[PDB]
């Protein structure tokens, strides 16, 4: 019925995420011409998205449909920790890939002196460690639930839900640590890159189109449409009274989950230097 | 098989040295091909720093290596295929001598349309601008004798002449550049571009000009790589 | 008097052509028409030798068929171990513009050269466990295209100054200069008896020379453009040439004329490397269109394509025992096929 | 007068190419065929060797 | 063997015309870009004209535009240079050197001192 149709639509995103990320991981690891340091950010981001689409997204798929968690409080906390970890890691990887294109475009004559294996490994280690520590020290310590425990009990715990709950300070912290700080950097980088590429294209046409819009249009719009609806609503939840229905909250969650499905496409298949290496087989 | 383990370890350390040399080499260091004729002041391009030369200089802590091949014969078609991975070709042209300017144009055309140098962006250096200005001001030799299209030519609206520059001098130098740009834009496609510069034997901004065009070349290469251009 | 000399040269050429036509009783193509085709041969990349950081412009197989030396524009001369992909040595070159390299038949010496006009001999069997410049051979006024070892004492090189030279490594001087080419000499090949060697040049002509006496014996013509590669047929009484006209020509020292034509309307790029396999039945030729086709020398047709390189196949050499063939290229990889 | 010297050198070179005896092209092709047939079994590239003897497996 | 033999030239008064004829045998004439190279007595070789494989990319040096015209006959494997309205500055030896490789739009080396694929040449004298 409706539940089956939703399950099929959601398993579509599950399969898209899994297959798209396996393709990227296998292509980067196996093919050896795609071993530049900038391709390790893509590999790590694909690993993050695969882990999300294999651990959380399939597990939250039944949670959204049934509107009830029946796996215990401990595993509910573990699931929320892994979700926050992997989502923040993916957003951090987007920010660091954007920093890599900023280094490649803005400062071209020192690109290999700034983006090398050591720097890429440092970026990957940060992108994995910081969300992990943040989530597992915020929700296991109940920092997010602190201050609204009594309200949360009746609102979610009495209903047996596993929906993350954020207080006034905790919601702002989650916003500033998963959307604004790792998204304002990306927006600034792509805005600067858009102006630079527009200037270069105009100069080239002067000496002799605008393709910096079909690239930076999707690379920004996918992220915005998939994350902004969730984060702007979640940060306003403490400041509005928690009136948003669970169904719309689930839709906001699965926008962010669809971001992990669209990331492998946008960041690998849009670029011909990846498709050419993929088409050899 | 202990010898096999020893050989494998030696191969690993050798590969480690190769990778270290690769990082320390291909990082803030760019290779350039300094090409020109005997009359052209190719040697006296950058004032600040038996078969092939090598000039090394830095501008913004970025190393540049110019390779001046000055010991082979006049047949250039085979030894020039080695320089198809350089950042740019520093083509130096003597603007004053119009008699050999046509063969300079032919050399530029062959380099531009070469099947291997078709991705290398030429950094054109119109050298001896002072001598060109003196020649055109004296008027003893006329450019329309060696090019029967300079008469039907006007200076471009985008020209930026020196304040102390004669309009005829500006027209002449910009006619030579446009003659080079014509070859450049006839079959330039979008993978390589010509960067013309009017330089003298006294100007010390050749290194900065090379730095800026290499930055532009690499930036456009990266934009094409990330499909932003 | 100059007109008389020109007339003498023209009549000598006419006599040579008439002798060639008279000796052309039949055509090798129709004589070999009775040979059954081998069929499409499949050869796959067995080894991919990565580690070079720039274009690979030349390589040479060892006589042991185990160790191969490769030269790259980055400035390294790696002596690989094809069986185990182990880099036995990685020689740093003073000049990174190396265009050729040879591995001595003994195995204790390796040469390289290029835009530095210098053939640098490297000792791989020193008692101190290192690699050092044994001798800096100088005297060529053009880039070195191909150098080959007669032994640990004599090495013959080809330069871009239209001349080939025979060197004594210990002496360091040109024993004999092989003059007569008009264009840049682009390749070398030594007969199995090492008494004769041919060298294709950038004049659509291949010249047969005698190492002992030091004068040209047979000048071969029949190509439409610059010859880029040349190798002897394993019998030693024939040789093949690859040129920019996208055509390979096989000649005979005895017949002194072109025999066959290895070209197709589908190949447009020129040849950069030619090498018979072990019996002169296979003629592997490396083209600029990123793959090196395999041509049946006897059937004078194409019977295989070796694709897999991302750039120009600059160098192509076969093992002395016929067990493998290596194809270096500008993509910084040597692929060994079998 | 280097031009006449080069012309005379080319004349001598062509003469000493001409006086060289040349066998029949049919004989040369037959010899090449015989060599290839004799060494056909010894060419691993012509006929692939079993993987046991192949050192690049 | 590649061969490039020129027929034409001689002594002509200023303003005269001469149709130089270069016969090129041995190679596929219809497949190579073809040039005309002239060497003034006491000067280095100078490229004076050019054509394409078919004959649509014709280009000239400045000193002869509007005075010389180049034409190629693919079937006859012959190429011409109608040097009409010749001036005293046109006294030189004219070569019909082809280009090093076919299928290419670059003729990288045709005015070299010892180019392999030049013809013998015809001394054109004008007085
Ligand atoms: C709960 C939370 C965060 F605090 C930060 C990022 C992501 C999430 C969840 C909800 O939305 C998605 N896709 N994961």
């Amino acid at each position: 019925e409706v539940q089956a149709s939703l399950y099929s639509l959601m398993s579509l995103i599950i399969l898209a995420t899994l297959v798209g990320n396996l393709i990227v991981i296998i292509s980067i690891s196996h093919f050896k011409q795609l071993h530049t340091p900038t391709n390790w950010l893509l590999h790590s981001m694909a690993i993050v998205d695969f882990l999300l689409g294999c651990l959380i997204m399939p597990c939250s798929m039944v949670r959204t449909v049934e509107r009830c968690w029946y796996f215990g409080e401990i595993l509910c906390k573990v699931h929320t920790s892994t979700d926050i970890m992997l989502s923040s890691a993916s957003i951090f990887h987007l920010a660091f890939i954007s920093i890599d294109r900023y280094c490649a475009v803005c400062d071209p004559l020192r690109y290999k002196a700034k983006i090398n294996i050591s720097t890429i490994l440092v970026m990957i280690l940060v992108s994995w460690s910081l969300p992990a520590v943040y989530a597992f020290g915020m929700i296991f310590l109940e920092l997010n639930l602190k201050g609204v425990e009594e309200l949360y009990r009746s609102q979610v715990s009495d209903l047996g839900g596993c929906s993350p709950f954020f207080s006034k300070v905790s919601g702002v912290l989650a916003f500033m640590t998963s959307f604004y700080i790792p998204g304002s950097v990306m927006l600034f980088v792509y805005y600067r890159i858009y102006f630079i590429a527009k200037g270069q294209a105009r100069s080239i046409n002067r000496t002799n189109e605008t393709k910096a819009a079909k690239t930076l249009g999707i690379m920004v719009g996918v992220f915005l449409v998939c994350w902004c609806p969730f984060f702007l609503c979640t940060v306003l939840d403490p400041f509005l009274g928690y009136v948003i229905p669970p169904s719309l909250n689930d839709a906001l969650y699965w926008f962010g989950y669809l971001n992990s499905a669209l990331n492998p496409m946008v960041y690998a298949f849009f670029y011909p230097w990846f498709r050419r290496a993929l088409k050899m087989v | 098989s202990a010898e096999d383990k020893a050989a494998a370890e030696r191969s690993k350390m050798i590969d480690k040295n190769l990778r270290e040399d690769g990082e320390k080499a291909a990082a803030a260091t760019h290779r350039l091909l300094l090409l020109g004729a005997d009359n052209s002041g190719k040697s006296t391009i950058v004032k600040q720093m038996s078969g092939i030369f090598e000039t090394k200089f830095q501008v913004d802590k970025v190393n540049f290596h110019m390779f001046d091949v000055g010991a082979q014969r006049d047949e250039r078609r085979k030894w020039i295929q080695c320089f198809n991975d350089v950042t740019a070709i520093i083509f130096v042209v003597d603007s004053s001598d119009y008699n050999r300017l046509q063969e300079a144009l032919n050399d530029f055309k062959s380099i531009w349309n070469n099947r291997w140098l078709r991705t290398i962006s030429v950094i054109l250096f119109l050298n001896k601008q002072d001598l060109l200005a003196e020649k055109v001001l004296a008027g003893k030799s006329k450019i329309e004798d060696y090019f029967p299209e300079f008469a039907r030519y006007t200076t471009p609206e985008d020209a930026t002449p020196e304040p102390g520059e004669d309009p005829r001098v500006t027209r002449a130098k910009y006619f030579i550049r446009d003659e080079f740009l014509r070859i450049s834009t006839a079959s330039g496609d979008g993978r390589h571009y010509c960067y013309p510069h009017f330089t003298c034997s006294v100007d010390t901004e050749n290194a900065r000009r090379i730095f800026n065009d290499c930055r532009d070349i690499i930036q456009r290469m990266h934009l094409r790589q990330y499909e932003l251009l | 008097e100059l007109d008389q000399l020109r007339q003498e040269a023209e009549q000598l050429k006419n006599q040579i052509r008439d002798a060639r036509k008279a000796c052309a009783d039949a055509t090798l193509s129709q004589i070999t028409n009775n040979i059954d085709p081998v069929g499409r041969i499949q050869m796959r990349t067995r080894r991919t030798l990565r580690g070079h950081l720039a274009k690979i412009y030349a390589m040479h197989w060892g006589t042991d068929s185990r160790l191969l030396v490769s030269a790259s524009q980055d400035g390294k001369l790696i002596i690989w171990d094809s069986y185990t992909t182990n880099k036995v040595h990685a020689i740093p070159l003073r000049s990174s513009w190396v265009m050729t390299c040879a591995y001595a038949p003994s195995g204790n010496y390796v040469a390289c050269g290029g835009l530095d006009n210098i053939c640098s001999i490297y000792n791989l069997k020193t008692r101190e466990g290192n690699v050092r410049v044994s001798r800096e051979l100088a005297g060529h006024t053009g880039y070195l295209s191909c150098c080959r070892f007669l032994d640990d004492n004599q090495i013959v090189t080809s330069s871009g100054d239209t001349t080939c030279a025979l060197w004594d490594i210990e002496t360091g001087q040109q024993t004999t200069t092989f003059t007569g080419h008009t264009g840049d000499v682009m390749s070398l090949s030594l007969a199995p008896d090492t008494r004769l060697f041919v060298s294709g040049a950038c004049d659509a002509s291949a010249k047969l020379w005698d190492v002992r006496e030091g004068m040209c014996r047979q000048t071969f013509t029949g190509h439409e453009s610059d010859i880029n590669a040349i190798c002897f047929f394993p019998n030693g009484n024939a040789f093949a040439t690859g040129s920019d006209d996208a055509t390979c020509r096989l000649f005979d020292l005895r017949a002194d004329q072109e025999l066959m034509t290895y070209s197709h309307d589908n190949i447009i790029c020129g040849i950069t490397s030619v090498s018979f396999s072990k019996s002169g039945r296979l003629l592997l030729a490396g083209y600029d269109d990123f793959n090196c086709n395999v041509w049946d020398a006897l059937k004078a047709d194409r019977a295989g394509v070796l694709a897999g390189h991302d750039n120009r196949v600059s160098c192509l050499g076969v093992t002395d025992d016929g067990m493998a063939v290596a194809t270096g290229s500008w993509d910084s990889f040597l692929k060994i096929w079998n | 007068t280097a031009s006449i010297a080069q012309a005379r050198k080319l004349v001598e070179q062509l003469k000493m190419e001409a006086n060289i005896d040349r066998i029949k092209v049919s004989k040369a092709a037959a010899d090449l065929m015989a060599y290839c047939e004799a060494h056909a079994k010894e060419d691993p590239l012509l006929t692939p060797v079993p993987a046991s003897e192949n050192p690049f497996r | 063997q590649v061969q490039l033999q020129e027929s034409g030239g001689g002594l002509v008064q200023p303003g005269g015309s001469l149709r130089l004829s270069c016969a090129a045998s041995g190679f596929t004439f219809s497949n190579y870009k073809m040039n005309w190279v002239r060497q003034a007595p006491g000067k280095g070789l100078e490229w004076v004209s050019d054509i394409s494989q078919s004959g649509a990319s014709i280009s000239y040096t400045g000193s002869v535009k509007g005075r010389f015209t180049i034409s190629r006959d693919n079937a006859k494997n012959t190429l011409y240079l109608q040097m009409n309205s010749l001036k005293p500055e046109d006294t030189a030896v004219y070569y019909c050197a082809r280009c090093p490789a076919p299928f290419t739009r670059d003729c990288f080396d045709v005015t070299s001192t010892t180019y392999a694929y030049r013809g013998q040449g015809t001394q054109v004298t004008v007085s």
